[PDB]
């Protein structure tokens, strides 16, 4: 087409949604991980994760209001991911790495995944 | 704002 | 912080609402715009919109599932404009440039304006 | 990846 671009375009509408996010702002889901729990937008959790997307494509899941993970993932790296998800910045720490990578991996977070992998086989 |  | 970041995250997640859009998955509000509806995603409409950023804010107008638009907003205007909110792109031609200008003022896309009124500029 |  002969379409004109905006650059920033993008990037605004994710510090937008992640405004709405931290303002609890039509929020339509709760993803509980053991004992903590995270308000977000079905949508930007299916925009990030192929986990996400599988789980609210279900005909069923679609309509729930709380999503419990496996007990086996650890809460600080979903809340490192779900940071990243709404911000496009991952905090990645030698004391994180592990459980942020086995977060990513149970989500489906292919670039995450691979960005842990190659942190970890520079430390080796 | 740019040609894509 | 110490965050690492991943330059395409943004794109990417705007390039899966929208495949979620095409789809019609997740959708929750319909945009009456004279005799054409168009369905949207209501976090999507605010992060790009000021009026309405506006409007499912307010208590009452935020669980409404139709809105219905000023008769004088043009549907092909509106369409562009919803395009441009989920791919960056805006098709912005001499036969609809007024329509885009004039929708783009009343849903307050500030710099959708800004390059109507300079692509206006110089064609005097 | 980058640094911000
Ligand atoms: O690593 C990742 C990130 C991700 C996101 C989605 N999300 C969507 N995918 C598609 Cl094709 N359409 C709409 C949506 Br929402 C699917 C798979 C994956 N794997
Ligand atoms: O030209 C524009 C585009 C736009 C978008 C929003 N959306 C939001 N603004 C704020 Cl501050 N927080 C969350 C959201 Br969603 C507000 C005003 C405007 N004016
Ligand atoms: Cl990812
Ligand atoms: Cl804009």
């Amino acid at each position: 087409d002969s379409c004109i671009q905006f650059t920033r375009h993008a990037s605004d509408v994710l510090l937008n949604l992640n405004r709405l996010r931290s303002r609890d702002i039509l929020t339509d889901v709760v993803i509980v991980v053991s004992r903590e729990q995270f308000r977000a937008h079905k949508t930007v959790l299916m925009a990030c994760s192929g986990l996400f997307y599988s789980i609210f494509t279900d005909q069923l899941k679609c309509n729930l209001s709380v999503i419990n993970l496996d007990p086996e993932i650890n809460p600080e790296g979903f809340c490192i991911l779900l940071d990243f998800m709404y911000t496009s910045r991952l905090n990645l720490r030698e004391g994180n790495i592990m459980a942020v990578m086995a977060t990513a991996m149970y989500l489906q977070m292919e670039h995450v995944v691979d960005t842990c992998r190659k942190f970890i086989k520079a430390s080796e | 704002w740019v040609i894509p």
